[PDB]
């Protein structure tokens, strides 16, 4: 028994309709005739909130603009005018055959290009011997950015991690921010500290860099 | 709108078995089924089991046949869901819920001689009220400045931030100036290193101008060592 | 149930409230179900009187007296002799005597002890008082198939003259024969006694209203619109409302039940009320 | 059913197609059972 | 099953280990259910 949900990820436009889809390879219809197929909402830093439960009711106060359809193994949730407290995750979950299962979800959001700024490490860290470099991304869409840094121009990798922010409910942005991690031995080896940023907003690479000391 | 209330928050070593608990107000587990659902941090929903409100039905997903025990004190007062062998995988939040079920007659014949033979069937209906959670984890940070330069600055606007490097386990809090900064604070999620140490920074962006006037401290917070740090961060 | 032994079938039929009775919409029960278990009378068979005679073996006779004076026992002057007995139709009813025997002369009394109060009265008329009960219902039978095999007739649906079933009695001729009747209490108790009549001590529904037969259908009849009266010291018509019941038990018999089939069309009998029994 | 009132077993049998008929694998009927009872 | 045939109720009873059996707290059978029907 398994269930797909689709699409993944969905973009909406504010005040435009959304669809989407759960596909079970089995029919959920009881031969009473109920379908036992329900949609939850996820928000940011909430449990899971009832949409619809038998495939086409809506649950106690949900808005009218939730409305859920279909029969045997197809279903369908739309959102009219889709606005920023629908943003989430939306699970659907079969109550047909047990074991009980939840899909996957489907991952529901509301140009612009990356300030980027580099920071060397501090002067308190390198006495540890550990020099974290670290470079921000800030204010960007989409959510798609890519950091390579360069240690005299040469490519790393292995030696960084990023972290990404939930998107900003005013501007509708993304930051994030990348962690160069060296040896204060491999780190006192070379010169040019660089972090090169690519983005969709972008028409080439941008480059942030700094000379060790200065 | 019954209240779930769920035990607290647990640390365990791999290998351990965790046992967590729920109640409900007005005794509500008499009359309401129970689930288990779990989610790990950026994951989704994960059914775990159940069991009838009549005490009379339990059942458990494929995953966890053979590692978790779902049972309830007499009178239904607290519901314990128990998982054994535990992994950094099921580093999670447990989640207590009640829900309703339809309990549909499939097969039956019947007979002319007595009674009949009938074959009763439990179907989720719904999921209605979650608990908060029980968050299952399976040193305290260094604190570093980034300091505002010329290679964080434009347009007059300088980001500035906090490294927290080095800690275990989750969570961290970040706040500015005691709470009184709030505005163009990006505190990013802690990312887990190769050591099994956490790190993350918190960075926020402010007019240049200021930068000679206005003092910036990050306040951080780390309660399962007792660290707390305030760190002023310098041009 | 139907006769496929797997899936039911939800059905509907109608029911007197003198049949069922409500359990602890709302939840009701076949009264007979505390009692005994009951059985459907054919449809086939029916329960019109039939006119029987009654015979004895050779080396007994069968004695009849012709005397039209009888006091229930004692010499007869006019004694005859028969080889059998005229015909009597077997007619199960109580409190009124339907489709009996004339008597000749005056009305009757008999009574095992006038004198004790403990027994009962015989009442025989001399003239035929007509009664004419009527159920003006033209319903139909919904029968539903609960073998295997064998079928059950239920109530379809009632239509029609939607009133309760009742009896028209001719009210002079009611109070003519009554007054006939006093005439012969006068003569065993005084010709300075005051004569009332009024209806049963209530209890059982089968002693306190008038059963009796009227093709396949049991009636029970408030009879307080007749047995209400008085003598001193020395159209018109009257309706009689009745009640229809599909569960009864017949000679008193507890520990089992019958249940008539319904029948469709209007039922119109008819009856002469010959004699009574007074207490 | 079995004498074992409480758990049923399955079983199969041979029936000529004169004695059963379809009903509406496919099902059938012991075609005695629209008439009357059977007795072995 | 009582006389309500429709729901079963749970009842007790005493009985000789002569009249009762083992099947295969544990199963037993009343002995004579394997040989005959019996009358009271």
């Amino acid at each position: 028994v398994v269930i797909t949900q689709s699409p993944l990820f969905l973009p909406v436009t504010p005040g435009e309709a959304a669809s989407l889809s759960c596909k079970c390879s089995h029919s959920l219809q009881h031969s009473t005739g109920a379908n036992y197929l329900a949609w939850y909402l996820q928000r940011p830093g909430q449990t899971p909130r009832l949409l619809i439960h038998l495939a086409t009711h809506r649950a106690s106060g949900v808005p009218d603009r939730f409305s859920g359809s279909g029969s045997g193994t197809d279903f369908t949730l739309k959102i009219s005018r889709v606005e920023s407290d629908d943003v989430g995750t939306y699970y659907c979950m079969q109550g047909l055959h047990s074991p009980w299962t939840f899909g996957q979800g489907t991952k529901v959001e509301i140009v612009a290009a990356p300030s980027v700024f580099i920071f060397p490490p501090s002067d308190e860290q390198l006495k540890s011997g550990t020099a974290s470099v670290v470079c921000l991304l800030n204010n960007f869409y989409p959510r798609e950015a890519k950091v390579q840094w360069k240690v005299d121009n040469a490519l790393q990798s292995g030696n960084s991690q990023e972290s990404v922010t939930e998107q900003d409910s005013k501007d509708s942005t993304y930051s994030l921010s990348s962690t160069l991690t060296l040896s204060k031995a491999d780190y006192e080896k070379h010169k040019v500290y660089a972090c090169e940023v690519t983005h969709q907003g972008l028409s080439s690479p941008v480059t942030k860099s700094f000379n060790r000391g200065e | 709108q019954v209240q779930l209330v769920q035990s607290g928050a647990e640390v365990k070593k791999p290998g351990s078995s965790v046992k967590v608990s729920c109640k409900a107000s007005g005794n509500s587990f008499s009359n309401h089924d129970v689930h288990w659902v779990r989610q790990a941090t950026g994951q989704g929903l994960e059914w775990m089991g159940w069991m009838s409100h009549e005490g009379d039905k339990t059942g458990l997903a494929q995953k966890f046949q053979g590692r978790v025990t779902i049972t309830r004190d007499s009178g239904a007062s607290t519901v314990y869901m128990e998982l054994r062998g535990l992994t950094a995988d099921d580093t999670a939040i447990y989640y207590c819920l009640t829900g309703s079920k339809h309990r549909l007659r499939d097969y039956f014949l019947y007979n002319e001689y007595g009674p009949n033979y009938e074959e009763w069937g439990d179907y989720l209906a719904t999921l209605d009220v979650w608990g908060h959670g029980t968050a299952v984890t399976v040193k305290g940070p260094s604190v570093f400045p980034l300091a505002p330069s010329s290679k964080s600055t434009s347009g007059g606007t300088a980001a500035l931030g906090c490294l927290v490097k080095d800690y275990f386990p989750e969570p961290v809090t970040v706040s500015w100036n005691s709470g009184a900064l709030t505005s163009g604070v990006h505190t990013f999620p802690a990312v887990l290193q190769s050591s099994g140490l956490y790190s993350l920074s918190s960075v926020v962006t402010v007019p240049s101008s200021s930068l000679g006037t206005q003092t910036y401290i990050c306040n951080v917070n780390h309660k399962p060592s007792n660290t707390k740090v305030d760190k002023k961060v310098e041009p | 149930t139907t006769e496929l032994r797997d899936k039911k079938q939800k059905v509907y039929s109608l029911f007197y409230r003198l049949d069922v009775v409500q359990i602890n919409n709302k939840e009701y029960r076949l009264i007979n179900c505390n009692t005994s278990a009951c059985t459907q009378a054919c449809p086939k068979v029916s329960f019109e009187p039939i006119p029987i005679h009654y015979c004895a073996p050779a080396g007994f006779a069968i004695l009849k007296c012709k005397d039209k004076k009888f006091n229930g026992t004692g010499p007869c002057p006019s004694v005859s002799t028969v080889q059998c007995t005229h015909g009597i139709k077997p007619v199960v009813s109580t409190q009124l005597l339907l489709n009996g025997s004339l008597a000749e002369e005056e009305v009757m009394i008999r009574s095992e002890n006038i004198t004790n109060n403990a027994k009962n009265i015989l009442v025989q008329f001399n003239t035929p008082v007509q009664i004419n009960c009527t159920r003006p219902n033209n319903n139909t039978r919904k029968s539903i198939r609960i073998g295997p095999g064998q079928a059950f007739y239920a109530t379809g649906d009632i239509i029609g003259d939607i009133r309760q079933a009742h009896c028209n009695v001719s009210k002079a001729t009611w109070n003519e024969t009554l007054g006939k009747v006093v005439k012969q209490l006068r003569k065993h108790f005084g010709n300075n006694t005051i004569i009332r009549f009024a209806n049963s001590s209530g209890g059982d529904l089968e002693v306190t209203t008038h059963s009796f037969n009227c093709g396949g259908e049991f009636f029970y009849c408030n009879t307080s619109g007749l047995f209400n009266s008085t003598w001193i010291s020395n159209n018109d018509s009257i309706t009689l409302p009745c009640r229809i019941k599909q569960i009864i038990n017949m000679w008193q018999r507890i520990g089992q039940c019958m249940y008539a089939p319904p029948i469709q069309g209007v039922i119109r009998c008819v009856s002469n009320i010959t004699g009574l029994i007074l207490t």
